RNA sequence: ACCCACUCGGCACCUUACGAGAAAUCAAAGUCUUUGGGUUCUGGGGGGAGUAUGGUCGCAAGGCUGAAACUUAAAGGAAUUGACGGAAGGGCACCACCAGGAGUGGAGCCUGCGGCUUAAUUUGACUCAACACGGGGAAACUCACCAGGUCCAGACACAAUAAGGAUUGACAGAUUGAGAGCUCUUUCUUGAUUUUGUGGGUGGUGGUGCAUGGCCGUUCUUAGUUGGUGGAGUGAUUUGUCUGCUUAAUUGCGAUAACGAACGAGACCUUAACCUACUAAAUAGUGGUGCUAGCAUUUGCUGGUUAUCCACUUCUUAGAGGGACUAUCGGUUUCAAGCCGAUGGAAGUUUGAGGCAAUAACAGGUCUGUGAUGCCCUUAGACGUUCUGGGCCGCACGCGCGCUACACUGACGGAGCCAGCGAGUCUAACCUUGGCCGAGAGGUCUUGGUAAUCUUGUGAAACUCCGUCGUGCUGGGGAUAGAGCAUUGUAAUUAUUGCUCUUCAACGAGGAAUUCCUAGUAAGCGCAAGUCAUCAGCUUGCGUUGAUUACGUCCCUGCCCUUUGUACACACC
């Protein structure tokens, strides 16, 4: 029977980018090391994650959406 | 008990059909309503004019 | 002239079958593979074709004689069984009339189908045998339709992206109907689970019911089908299976080259009628006995009574049985099957009602009941699935089932107040008494019941009874509509449903047509169940009130059977 109408506008999915993810940690010669971006203050997160830095923004990934703790 | 069977073309009704013999029947009636027996009776010596035993 | 007998020669006819024959049939078509009396003529698959050509006859039309090329697997004879007939001849039936009943068709509204309209008004079905059918009473759901938004739930294999990350999610904002991270802004998260690709799957209310299973409707309120041995025929086949009579019936009687059997019918089964007999019951009751209230007071009448005990089975309930066989008798008829009336009887229309139901036919319906299914379509910008909302209800009209009405055998107000078949609550929120608040709708506090135990005696409705109206579109009728209160549910506008008041249409008995129906039936009346969150003008059952008229018929209609005919047999599509 009938078939195919469009406005147009035919979309595509999440991006996900790549680049290389981590170089955030700042180490001094001989030997030590500083961390960049601090981690998250949920017990269901266990101090390596991070939390994103936008604006009025510092947010935790690892629990999925949950708790922006903004400093 | 009918039955689908699958072919490459398509499916054939299986019917079968079983009669048990009725007078095998064991836990229920033994043979069909139209069954009608009769009992055959027995030849007979005519006369023998009375005479009695005594015991 | 008539009769009787004989005999030649004739127009015929009957019965036969020693014989013949493919058969129908033939006293010749017999005397034929056991092949010979005499002789004339014709034919050698169908068609092309009785055509062309030549000869000849005719005034002409035409007559006579008369090829071939080419083409083709059959054409054809008799008979057989089916199928069909716009052939007869018998039948059968309230899906047919007769006689009558109550209507429908006219009106209002309710619903279905059509048409129209629409972004959508999803779709199946079209005489009986489509149109209150798809259990199809859709507010979301259902949903298949339309406008839009996510999702993969793409198994698995191979290949590649790739631990320097293959892939996943996301807070706020943009955005969106949406507090959908759909997608984007931004930058964390995530870890071999996926992603891109080919191959391959899968899902679909997408198609095909004209590819099929299953189921179902109709023929069929039908009575039809088959085989043993024996009779007939070379044979397919036939007779049995049939003039008549009789049944609801291929049910029988009977007649008889048939005799005796099988399926279907009947039997059977369910339910409804009868058990002062059998076995029993505080989940059924009756009686007696206590306890007790009112009235009469002479004992009595009528009730209440957690079991207070005695005793029982008539009511009731369901185990076990008995009863009907159209029995008795009188009519009638092949004095056969049967039919008919009275008597008896719980019951005598197959006792009433169903259930079950032979072979065979349909391109009947159903891929929209299915995780029944073949093929085709689609399969990621999805026809898959979901979310949002509308729509199946859309209204110049046509058609069908119905609901309510035109009233006085009636409406209304009191009042008397009578059933059966039913169904009901555990991972609950059902059947609900009772009491309280409310005009009503209804709310709320309790109560029993998984139920012969509580709701229930479902105190149903027609109806009976005393009145208010008084024949006036009237106080008959309740369409339409307005305003207000409640109830189902996330959600009620296009008003789910109910109440209250106001509004007071058509309809004054309905044209041609046309349906259902013969006894507790028809028709009037309500109830319970299906469906259900809410919603019955619908269905499936049930009881309540309860007739008029048949006891026939073949005229319309329909269908069954023989006879017949046939060039059909894919069977008059
Ligand atoms: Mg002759
Ligand atoms: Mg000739
Ligand atoms: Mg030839
Ligand atoms: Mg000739
Ligand atoms: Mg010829
Ligand atoms: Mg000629
Ligand atoms: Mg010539
Ligand atoms: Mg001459
Ligand atoms: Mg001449
Ligand atoms: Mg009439
Ligand atoms: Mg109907
Ligand atoms: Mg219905
Ligand atoms: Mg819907
Ligand atoms: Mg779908
Ligand atoms: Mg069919
Ligand atoms: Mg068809
Ligand atoms: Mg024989
Ligand atoms: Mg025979
Ligand atoms: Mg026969
Ligand atoms: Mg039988
Ligand atoms: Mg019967
Ligand atoms: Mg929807
Ligand atoms: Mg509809
Ligand atoms: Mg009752
Ligand atoms: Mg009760
Ligand atoms: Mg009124
Ligand atoms: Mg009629
Ligand atoms: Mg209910
Ligand atoms: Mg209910
Ligand atoms: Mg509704
Ligand atoms: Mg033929
Ligand atoms: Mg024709
Ligand atoms: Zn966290």
């Amino acid at each position: 029977k009938k078939v195919y109408t469009t406005p147009k506008k035919i979309k595509h999915k999440h991006k996900k980018v790549k680049l290389a993810v981590l170089s955030y940690y700042k180490v001094d010669a001989e030997g030590k090391v500083t961390k960049l971006r601090r981690e998250c203050s949920n017990p269901t997160c266990g101090a390596g994650v991070f939390l994103a830095n936008h604006k009025d923004r510092l947010y935790c990934g690892k629990c999925h959406s949950v708790y922006k703790v903004n400093a | 008990a009918t039955r689908h069977v699958l072919m490459r073309q398509g499916v054939l009704g299986i019917k079968v059909k079983i009669m048990r013999d009725p007078a095998k029947s064991r836990t229920g009636p033994k043979a069909l309503p139209d069954a009608v027996t009769i009992i055959e009776p027995k030849e007979e010596e005519p006369i023998l004019a009375p005479s009695v035993k005594d015991y």
